[PDB]
């Protein structure tokens, strides 16, 4: 009953309680449970200069809810958001202790702004709705969540990743630049930055707060270890081709005849910047500059410099290691140097420094009432709080809604941090969540981290990625990854002593080099003599829950280190732990897990599952299959399919197919259309592309069926001929049949909202809606026909192409400015939506929708990265039949398999033709699915061919065709990219009024651009009448008037620089070379045309 | 969101075997593929036309305003 | 080659400043320039 | 392999640690720095091994016993609780003494011996 | 108040090599008035007396010839000034009936202050709130 194919029902049971958006959820989560109080805690007190005594602290915060109140507060639904344009938030409802008079009092629930909080979270209404509140509210229960409603659009906090913050990597290249970054950061206690860079052959110590470089052994000096032998203990050991790289840069301390750590810091005490406010000496600045200014998070509190030396020690043994061998680099590219920023840690970035501002705005406003008259009459100091509190709702909603990342106090300007979720499909908004950024995208490179590493097996999806000029720089994060959560590392510290590494200040610094050093998150903490003991005895105190999972433990050999990880930001992996050559999930387990107890998250209690970091899987040989496991594997495999994501699930078997037309299918998966939400008919969106018969595909997947991709699809199963037709499908044109689009086959729906706001005033007159304007009679003008008595349009009229549907005017004279439908096509009023936004506006949505049906050149794709357009549309007594007379929906070319490899679209199709003979829906999940062999036993069975191969006959000629067509149905998807919305055409238009040319975009009325590379083409046939029209007479050509003797462009037949109009010459030129001319005349250089006759006398 | 009338690629008209196909699979079970039969789709284009169906007019029908 | 009376090297010294046509810097909103030559 | 050649070297310092303890017997003034774990199990009631085991200072004496076993090696227990021992610090290069400090005004640095090794207890975890 | 906060939050601001520092204020603590306004001098500069210039240059002029300038330099630097502003001010003072003056003497006393460009003070006088208001801009180079 349960067997070796049965561990991947913890993958429903891992997804269950988690689910996808987690990493956006608990990181929200995180934010307003624990890091609004480690806010509030970093800056409680509020201090008047003048008169302190008046002082002020917070004593906690809590947001959505008054503590007096025993229930939440209501919040406007999610969805009236989306309508009203309006924000989704929260009250923040601090508490403050302030002095009043001559006695302090606590006050309760002050209100300080809004925050404005993510869908599906805690203080979210839609927390645990049993799907028949969803519908109350309007809500889809389908939609995933995790994002923030933002002035009514939908925005999304993309997954950021950075470099690794507090450990150190190796850099290399000719010429020597053999850098060392340590990218420190206390949240901003100090955020710093150390180098240590090889000079001619001499190891020196940049540093961003010094003025030039110091060397580096007159800075282990300016520590404790000022030995002079022991720094050849440190950096070198007993390994003689390492003391000869290192021996230059002791002399060099003699050099500058240093030698005590008195005159160590004084050299250094006088090569800083920024010396501000305390004049102190340089022995006191350069005491300081070890202390916390060069790498910060080694703070020292004491005398005792000895770790912080044996770290700056251990950078620089990594250097001498990379000048000795210079393939000891790190990569700047492996997944375990990388740290994923989620929107929690952004969010907590962003509120500390708008709750600076609101404390130093407050305190510049405390004292213009304390150094002012009326000293008797004390005030509350509580009503200037609302004078800045709309400026942490302001400065909230606008670094959401812009993206822009303007921190004063960080010192950072990220742009693009948030996106506007995607609504074309139901996998848009789920492909952009899981969605993961990166720092590359601002510097080029070529074949750096675009090249997707190995090291992102089960990490990260391998084919979900754009194509085109972000090809490895947006990815994607796989099903069964978790993220690890930031935890406090002095407990697990104190568990190293006691598990028997000894400390940093009991080592002697020779011996250093022969034990292997532990390394609580790169700082080297001891040295242990026995290691595999000590690794085994911390993962047998994790597997058993003593010390937390998401704590790596990895014993490197060739560093000869101990590392221990805690830090978060990293991706986990949940694997099956196996002991002695058995796997340790038994069939009992298996057994308990379908019948509802013993969860995920059991198996991480009783010791059976485990969490894997990147850099833990070095330590480890991973087991695939169980049949695969031999005696020395230490994890198993839950599940082989996990290394695709979300959207690379819909593929139906994709190790079958080529790898670039995987990668293809994830691009245009998120651009086929079909169902959205089950509230798609209750709102009103931007763009929205809907399909009226969406079939759930024949060949399905477990990943769809996981994130329940069949219960909102987008696509049909056509019936598909692949053979060669027409000669209209030639590269990658597809043949379609007109009776199957006669019927609803890939038959689509567009709607579009259109927003007025009737604005009032500040002289005190309104926007106002029109009326119906009727004529010799009561009806309406040609404008007014769909308009209605209100001036708004009647639901279900159809407007066309100048007619009027909102009838508003400005101003009691009222300037008439309507809106005017301007599409191609007609358009039926299907909503109508009047309502009111929060600063008491009228706010007036109309939606309007459109039908459409398949054109010629409509795109439709397969889900195997087969793009095609539609080439013809055929009669359907046109079309090829079989016995039973079935014809194809579509016939598809026989040359787009052999260039492109798609292999498992021709099993998709006998999966999909033996399961609907069957009745049943197949599998073609990856590494798995149905079989081939027994799917051509269900094909038997009936009486068609194994093959799929079908003896169609000729709709046209009648007689048998000399091949057999194989046939039968594949799931297409229709895209948005639509020849519709596609074809344009200008003959005169609008110009720009500085350029004088036909105006940009395709949304004016037009204008191609021909530019600067098909010049070149039409100079090489030497055409030079139509470079001459086509660049300059109808482009922009310009009668203008030149005089000869200057060479100036005068006006009307008149030149000015000399007063006559009597050798003034009237040309035809450019009009960007006038307009370059008039601004060469302003430059100040004087460009004088100088003119002669074309004809020979 | 609702059945299809038709067939697309013969023109049978499926869509009086909705209603049907469902009392075949609740009440006097059938295996979802002889329940097609017995409601007379040999084709394959016809028994994918209901077999595939996801039927989301009765999701929609649970937001509409109360009235 | 000061042949041309323009050709002097003083003349590459900013005394008189050319106010640029109104075709060179519309106003849709001031412009760029135009805000430049009120602070000049 | 190499949790073969850890076990066999400290197979080798258990042979290494019953000479340097007991010809460090009665040579007077003669220490060994030796590391314990910061915390230790409780003695007014007895702290069972397995709830030592899940947590993670004033005494009398024989608090303790390190048994020597027939086969090979030792084990340090205390109270009830049974923890492994090594050589496990280093072959320390740098000289150590033993030096008490006197508070205020019988003022003095009273050099008492000095090191031989040190030898770790871990508990068995 | 909030209104006040943000028309000070308007005209405090820095471009490209300029730093332009004023703002409004309006508080009730010809012959009586030339004392009135050199307190609020004072305060304002706690750092130079101006007890000393009694006879200074207040050029009584037009509010409406004051504002017009006082637009066309926040045009001049790039503001795009916004309307209602001068409802705020009005709406606390009472803009229409009342008078204006400006101390702007042959030498005023910020031209020893080092980066100082030019300056634009305004006083408001009210006679039924006695609500003075002193708007100020003082621009400078860093
Ligand atoms: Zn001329
Ligand atoms: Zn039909
Ligand atoms: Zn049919």
């Amino acid at each position: 009953i349960n067997t070796a194919q049965d561990k991947w029902h913890l993958l429903p049971a891992f997804l269950k309680v988690k689910g996808l958006v987690k990493q956006h959820l608990d990181s929200f989560n995180y934010f307003v449970d624990t890091d609004l109080k480690k806010i509030i805690k970093a800056n409680q007190l509020i201090l008047s200069d003048v008169d302190p005594e008046f002082y002020l602290k917070y004593v906690d915060i809590r947001v959505g809810k008054k503590s007096s109140s025993s229930t939440k507060d209501y919040l406007t639904p999610p969805h009236e958001c989306r309508l009203r344009d309006m924000t989704y938030s929260a009250p923040i409802y601090v508490d403050i202790e302030y002095t009043r008079g001559r006695n302090i009092i606590m006050h309760k629930d002050v209100e300080i702004g809004r925050m404005p909080i993510m869908l599906r979270s805690n203080k979210c209404i839609l927390y645990d709705a049993d799907e028949s509140k969803m519908a109350k509210l309007n809500e889809c229960p389908l939609d995933p969540g995790g994002y923030f409603i933002v002035n009514g659009t939908e925005k999304v906090i993309l997954v950021q990743e950075q470099l690794s913050k507090n450990r150190i990597i190796v850099e290399a290249d000719e010429k020597k630049g053999i850098v060392q970054a340590s990218v420190t950061s206390s949240t901003h206690e100090r955020k710093s930055k150390t180098y240590v860079i090889t000079k001619n052959g001499k190891i020196y110590l940049k540093h961003n707060s010094i003025a030039e470089e110091i060397p580096i052994a007159i800075v282990l000096k300016a520590c404790g270890i000022l030995s002079d032998l022991e720094i050849m203990q440190l950096v070198c050991g007993n390994d003689s081709s390492y003391q000869d790289i290192f021996a230059v840069n002791l002399e060099e301390s003699s050099k500058l005849d240093i030698y005590t750590q008195q005159q160590a810091l004084e050299y250094i005490g006088a090569k800083v910047k920024t010396m501000r406010r305390q004049k102190l000496t340089i022995l006191q600045e350069g005491i300081e500059a070890i202390a916390t200014t060069v790498i910060a998070h080694l703070t020292v509190e004491a005398l005792d410099f000895r770790e912080k030396a044996l770290y700056i020690a251990m950078m620089t043994r990594r250097v001498v290691m990379a000048m000795y061998n210079p393939k000891m680099i790190d990569d700047r590219d492996y997944v375990g140097n990388k740290r994923l920023e989620l929107a929690g840690q952004l969010i907590s970035l962003l509120f500390e420094d708008l709750f600076k501002k609101f404390n130093n705005d407050f305190k510049l406003s405390i004292d213009k009432v304390l150094k002012k008259p009326n000293r008797a009459m004390e005030y509350d100091a509580l009503l200037s709080i609302n004078v800045h509190s709309n400026n942490i709702t302001s400065g909230l909603n606008r670094a959401i809604s812009t993206g822009n990342w303007s921190l004063k106090r960080f010192k950072m300007e990220r742009a693009g941090v948030t996106h506007v979720l995607s609504r074309l499909s139901y996998i848009s908004a789920l492909g952009m969540m899981t969605r993961i950024s990166s720092q590359f995208e601002k510097s080029r490179k070529v074949s750096g981290p675009r090249a997707l590493q190995p090291s992102q097996f089960g990490m990260l999806c391998t084919a979900d990625t754009p194509e085109g000029e972000a090809c490895g720089l947006v990815k994607n994060l796989a099903l069964m990854t978790h993220i690890t959560t930031d935890d406090e590392e002095e407990p697990i510290k104190k568990l190293c002593y006691v598990l028997g590494v000894e400390d940093i200040t009991l080592i002697d610094s020779a011996s250093l080099h022969l034990n292997y050093g532990v390394y609580l998150n790169g700082t080297l903490i001891g040295s242990i003599r026995f290691p595999t003991k000590f690794v085994t005895q911390f993962r047998h105190l994790r597997r058993t829950g003593k010390v937390s999972e998401f704590i790596s433990i990895y014993s490197n050999s060739h560093q000869m280190a101990v590392h221990i990880a805690t830090d978060g930001g990293r991706i986990c992996r949940p694997l099956i732990i196996v002991s002695d050559g058995q796997s340790r999930v038994k069939d009992i387990h298996l057994r308990k897990l379908l019948d509802g107890e013993l969860d995920f998250d059991d198996f991480l209690k009783l010791g059976l599952v485990e969490y894997l970091d990147v850099n833990e899987e070095n330590d480890s040989y991973i087991a695939l299959y169980e049949k695969d496991i031999v005696p020395s594997m230490t994890h198993l495999e839950i599940e082989p399919f996990t290394i695709l994501g979300a959207v690379a699930g819909l593929i139906p078997y994709p190790h079958h197919n080529q790898s670039p037309r995987n990668t293809y299918q994830c691009a245009m998966g998120k651009q086929a259309i079909g169902a959205i939400a089950y509230n798609q008919f209750k709102r009103i969106d931007t763009l929205l592309y809907l399909m009226t018969y969406p079939q759930q595909p024949m060949v399905k997947t477990k990943t769809i069926e996981l994130i329940d991709y069949d219960k909102l699809p987008a696509g049909q199963n056509a019936t598909v001929a692949v053979m060669s037709y027409s000669g209209y499908d030639i590269e990658d044109a597809l043949v379609l049949n007109k009776s199957s689009i006669d019927r609803g086959f890939g038959r689509c729906e567009t709607r579009r909202k259109t927003t007025t706001v009737l604005k009032r005033y500040a002289n005190h007159t309104q926007d106002i809606i029109g009326g119906m304007r009727v004529d010799e009679n009561g009806d309406p003008i040609w404008q007014h026909q769909s308009l209605g008595p209100d001036g708004l349009g009647e639901v279900g009229m159809k407007v066309q192409s100048g007619q009027i549907y909102i009838n508003k005017s400005v101003p009691t004279q009222y300037r008439e400015a309507p809106v005017i439908y301007r599409g191609p096509e007609p358009s039926h009023i299907d909503q109508v939506m009047m309502s009111v936004s929060d600063n008491d506006q009228a706010l007036i949505k109309v939606l309007l929708r459109q039908n459409r049906r398949p054109e010629l050149g409509d795109k439709f794709s397969s889900r195997h990265g087969q793009k095609g357009v539609c080439g013809i549309i055929v009669k359907q007594e046109d079309m090829p039949f079989n016995d039973q007379g079935i014809v194809p929906d579509i016939i598809m070319n026989p040359h787009g398999f052999p260039s492109r490899m798609t292999v498992g679209k021709m099993i998709e199709l006998i999966s999909g033709k033996a399961g609907v003979l069957n009745g049943t829906l197949e599998y073609g999940t990856c590494f798995g699915g149905s079989k081939l062999e027994d799917m051509s036993k269900i094909l038997v069975d009936q009486g068609f061919n194994y093959s799929g191969k079908d003896m169609l006959y000729s709709g046209i000629t009648g007689e048998c065709l000399q091949a057999y067509i194989f046939f039968g149905p594949i799931y297409y998807q229709k895209l948005k990219h639509m020849v519709l919305d596609k074809m344009h055409a200008r003959a005169r238009g609008p110009r720009a009024v500085l350029t004088r040319q036909p105006t940009e975009g395709r949304s004016r009325d037009g204008g191609l651009r021909l530019g600067e590379m098909e010049r070149d083409c039409v100079i090489a046939y030497g055409a030079s009448q139509l470079l001459l029209e086509r660049l300059m007479i109808s482009s922009d050509a310009f009668e203008v008037d030149v005089c000869d003797k200057c060479g100036l462009m005068g006006y009307s037949g008149w030149c000015t620089t000399c007063k006559s109009a009597e050798n003034i010459i009237k040309m035809t030129i450019p009009y960007a070379a006038k307009l370059l001319f008039q601004e060469l005349l302003s430059m100040n250089i004087a460009p004088r045309l100088r003119l002669e006759d074309i004809f020979q006398q | 969101m609702i059945v299809p009338v038709r067939c697309f690629s013969c023109g049978k008209v499926v869509g009086d075997k909705w209603e049907s196909y469902l009392n075949l699979l609740q009440e006097d079970e059938l295996d979802e593929g002889t329940a097609l039969s017995r409601l007379g789709l040999k084709r394959y284009c016809c028994r994918r036309m209901i077999l595939t169906h996801v039927d989301l007019i009765e999701k929609f029908l649970r937001y509409n305003p109360l009235e | 080659d000061a042949t041309v009376p323009s050709g002097r090297p003083e003349t590459y010294i900013w005394r008189y400043l050319p106010a640029p046509p109104v075709c060179i810097r519309p106003s849709v909103n001031e412009d760029d320039l135009t805000v430049k030559l009120t602070e000049i | 392999k190499e949790a073969a050649a850890e076990l066999e070297l400290l197979n080798a310092d258990h042979q290494h640690i019953l000479r340097k303890l007991k010809k460090m017997n009665n040579k007077p003034e003669r220490f060994m720095v030796f590391q314990l774990p910061t915390r230790l199990p409780a003695f007014e009631r007895p702290a069972v091994k397995e709830e030592k085991e899940d947590m993670e200072r004033e005494l009398a004496g024989k608090v303790g016993s390190i048994r020597v076993h027939k086969s090979g090696k030792l084990s340090v227990k205390i109270g009830n609780v049974v923890m492994d021992i090594g050589k496990g610090a280093e072959t320390t290069f740098l000289q150590d003494v033993i030096a008490l400090s006197i508070a205020d005004d019988a003022s003095s640095a009273e050099l008492l011996g000095r090191v031989d090794g040190k030898i770790v207890v871990t508990p068995q975890i | 108040e909030l209104d006040i906060e943000r028309v000070n939050q308007t005209l405090n601001f820095e471009t490209n090599d300029c730093k332009i520092v004023g703002s409004c204020d309006i508080f009730t603590t010809s012959r009586k008035i030339f004392a009135y306004l050199i307190a609020i001098l004072n305060a304002s500069y706690p750092d130079h007396d101006f007890s000393s210039v009694e006879p200074t240059d207040f050029v009584k002029t037009s509010l409406k010839t004051f504002i017009s300038k006082f637009e066309n330099t926040l045009y001049s630097l790039g503001r795009q000034p916004e309307e209602w502003v001068w409802e705020v001010i009005n709406s606390h003072m009472t803009l229409s009936d009342c008078v204006l003056f400006q101390y702007s003497p042959s030498n005023s006393f910020l031209e020893d202050e080092p980066g100082y460009l030019w300056n634009l003070i305004g006083f408001l006088y009210n006679r039924k709130r006695k609500r003075v208001a002193y708007l100020y801009l003082i621009c400078s180079r860093l």
